[PDB]
RNA sequence: UGCUGAAAGCAUCUAAGCACGAAACUUGCCCCGAGAUGAGUUCUCCCUGACCCUUUAAGGGUCCUGAAGGAACGUUGAAGA
RNA sequence: CGAUGUCGGCUCAUCACAUCCUGGGGCUGAAGUAGGUCCCAAGGGUAUGGCUGUUCGCCAUUUAAAGUGGUACGCGAGCUG
RNA sequence: GUGAAGAGGGAAACAACCCAGACCGCCAGCUAAGGUCCCAAAGUCAUGGUUAAGUGGGAAACGAUGUGGGAAGGCCCAGAC
């Protein structure tokens, strides 16, 4: 008898919803990867996306501790010779407040095509409202 | 201002204050004993 | 403050009472009716969609025909699109003429430039030729060396190089409109605009006052 | 921690009003409102006020004594309120004021005209004094701290704005 | 460079709070830009037939039909190897 | 060591700041003009000739300035010899 | 001692360091060094402290009322700072 894998036609994948109110960045990112990883199911299989959709809201209201508001600087090369960029946290909830989020939970997940697909299933929102009510998102508290 | 590495007080009207994280001596006296640690 | 299109009709000279003579640019501006107006409630934004001129009735393809069809107005050679500016209104079937710009003093033209085709790194990047002589080998207007020995092991983005020179848009500022004729649909603006005659220009007022 | 001990004493006509930590105090001269640090516990004792440190914080004392200076500083402005004077030295300098704006002329080739805020009302006694009144205490002593920025006294002669009570250090030119 | 202010009865630009400050940073000026696979938005145009088969499903096949639009060909361009 | 072409020059650069100029500031044995020194700042700019193969250097005359360095003391499958 | 002549796990990668010596097969179990939030298997484990520097996650002479713990000492309600 061989070990149950999962099939990528046959999974069901629930839709939640979490508000990111005053919550610490790194600690709900870890519990965001692993269930869009599937880490938090029985039948979780590494080479099948396993996970589930999650809604996240309230994104440009993120929490950090100590002095990282002003001081962590997110780093990007355009690719040309004197393109390095650099942004404060600060800077980047005012310009792009997703992107905190999107490079966060993204750094968290496994690197190759199944790690882009399962970050393709976070949909963030700077607001308090998304598009998704069709899909019935369950309220999950993290 | 002198930058140095080792700031002192050079007379009585000498007070040591750390702004910023940094050692600074400020003088209500004479202006040439202004030193921060740099 | 939203502009207009027109045409280059040429360069020439106006000569002032005081002896000074103007090197001016003819742009024939017709009449430009607007066909789709733009709201932040539709769209996200607030523009209007202008277009001048005439075309071929047996040209103009059925979807545009439809377009122009719906705003009530006879198609043109073209569509372009202005931003609107705060408290700025216009009604659909609207046509907006040269007298627009009766007192504003400097203009921002925009068009497409000249092509020079394939140019080389000398004409296109004002790079130094070499020697002509002097014991020099196949290498009179080639462009030198690209890059360094092993440690950065490739060429670097964004490097001058031979390639197509013009044919691009080309916004030129700051120009003082020296005279509208609204009796005869002209403007003439001071200087050189880019783009050869006959091609379509976007004046818009200065942007940089 | 010693000067959080000593409490001030709310005169008659001076009515507080302690909403958790944010604290409005009005009077004769205004009303003042600030926002406390939540390290404080503040209490009305009848006939006044009393500051002790709220448990959990380390710098209980230092912060209870720089809300008792701030309250303190709040009671002042509000019966007697603060007079800031500052004095112009040098030949042509002279201020005016327009209502609210002050147009000061310190050798300069514009006017230099300041915009006052709000609560913060001046006088010109002579053509090269300025009286600043106000109830916030550190409105008034920002607001005289930038007019004497824009010329501030140069050692040698004096020349600029200064405070009525300071001294400025004359130094020689040794030639 | 400061205002108010304790720790530290004083002093103190800082620990709470507030203000100014450079060709550096982000915009503001010009150009490319939804292959931004996260492939977006808006306006407009075109197609409104009958049937067979087996492994019955985003299945294959026949007849009629060929639109909007595109491509090809030709005369060509201040566009262009 | 069954080959990693080397000094200087030409063409083309790109990065660092221990900044040459412009920008902001403290002290001055800073009256002013003009300076000395240190801190912040790499956005842009940073000569033409006489002599020698010269790098370096001296000299003439400008300039706000004629920076110090890294890149196989950058660059010969780009040129010279 | 190891490599040479030695594979496996850890130190990111890393012949020589640490743990440990591969006869072959198994979709069985226990541990060593090293780890237990996610990439990536395992404690968002329990009790009591320390740090506010992203110190941890690179360095010295020297400078500083940063802050936690302990034992003394000099002045002091004949009044200390």
């Amino acid at each position: 008898m061989k070990t149950f894998t999962a099939k990528p036609e046959t999974v069901k994948r629930d839709w939640y919803v979490v508000d990111a109110t005053g919550k610490t960045l790194g600690r709900l990112a870890t519990e965001l990867a692993r269930r869009l990883r599937g880490k938090h199911k029985a039948e979780y299989t590494p080479h099948v996306d396993t996970g589930d959709y999650i809604i996240v809201l309230n994104a440009d209201k993120v929490a950090v501790t100590g002095n990282k508001r002003t001081d962590k600087v997110y780093y990007h090369h355009t690719g040309h010779i004197g393109g390095i960029k650099q942004a404060t946290f600060e800077e980047m909830i005012a310009r792009r407040p997703e992107r905190v989020i999107e490079i966060a939970v993204k750094g968290m997940l496994p690197k190759g095509p199944l790690g882009r697909a399962m970050f393709r299933k976070l949909k963030v929102y700077a607001g308090n409202e998304h598009n998704h009510a069709a899909q019935q998102p369950q309220v999950l508290d993290i | 201002m002198k930058v140095r590495a080792s700031v002192k007080k050079l007379c009585r009207n000498c007070k040591i204050v750390k702004r910023d994280g940094v050692i600074r001596v400020i003088c209500s006296a004479e202006p040439k004993h202004k030193q921060r640690q740099g | 403050m939203i502009g207009l299109v027109g045409k280059k009709v040429g360069m020439t000279r106006i000569f002032t009472e005081d002896g000074v003579s103007i090197p001016v640019t003819v742009i024939e501006v017709e009449a430009n009716r607007v066909t789709q107006v733009k709201d932040l409630a539709n769209d996200g934004y607030r523009a209007i969609q202008v277009t001048t001129g005439a075309k071929k009735a047996n040209r103009v393809t059925k979807p545009e025909a439809g377009h122009f069809a719906k705003a009530g107005v006879e198609a043109g050679r073209g569509l372009w699109e202005f931003r609107l500016a705060e408290g700025e209104e216009f009604t659909v079937g609207q046509s907006i003429s040269v007298e627009l710009f009766a007192d504003v003093k400097k203009v921002d033209v925009t068009g497409t430039s000249k092509g020079k085709g394939f140019a080389g790194t000398v004409k296109r990047w004002n790079f130094r030729t070499q020697d002509a002589t002097h014991g020099n080998s196949l290498s009179h207007r080639v462009p030198g060396s690209i890059g360094q020995n092993q440690t950065p092991g490739k060429v670097f983005k964004g490097k001058k190089m031979a390639g197509q020179m013009g044919n691009e848009r080309v916004t030129v500022q700051s120009l003082d409109v020296v005279r509208v004729d609204a009796e005869r649909n002209l403007l003439l603006v001071k200087g050189a605009v880019p783009g050869a005659t006959g091609s379509d220009l976007i004046v818009k007022p200065a942007v940089k006052a | 921690s010693r000067v959080a001990k000593a409490p001030v004493v709310v005169p008659a006509g001076v009515d507080v009003k302690i909403n958790g930590q944010v604290i409005t105090i009005k009077g004769k001269n205004g009303e003042l409102t600030r926002t406390l640090n939540d390290a404080v516990e503040v209490k009305h004792a009848d006939n006044t006020l009393t500051f002790g440190p709220r448990d959990g914080y380390a710098d209980g004392w230092a912060q209870a004594g720089t809300a008792r200076a701030l309250l303190n500083s709040m009671v002042i402005g509000v019966t007697e309120g603060f007079t800031k004077k500052l004095q112009l030295v040098g030949v042509g300098y002279r201020a005016a004021v327009k209502g609210n704006v002050i147009n000061l002329s310190l050798g300069f080739s514009h006017p230099v005209d300041h915009q006052l805020p709000a609560g913060i009302t001046a006088e010109c006694p002579t053509q090269t004094e300025i009286v600043l009144k106000g109830a916030d205490k550190q409105v008034i002593g920002q607001v005289a701290a930038d007019l004497r920025a824009y010329r501030r006294p140069e050692p040698y002669k004096g020349k600029g704005v200064r405070y009525a009570d300071e001294v400025v250090r004359t130094k020689e030119a040794k030639k």
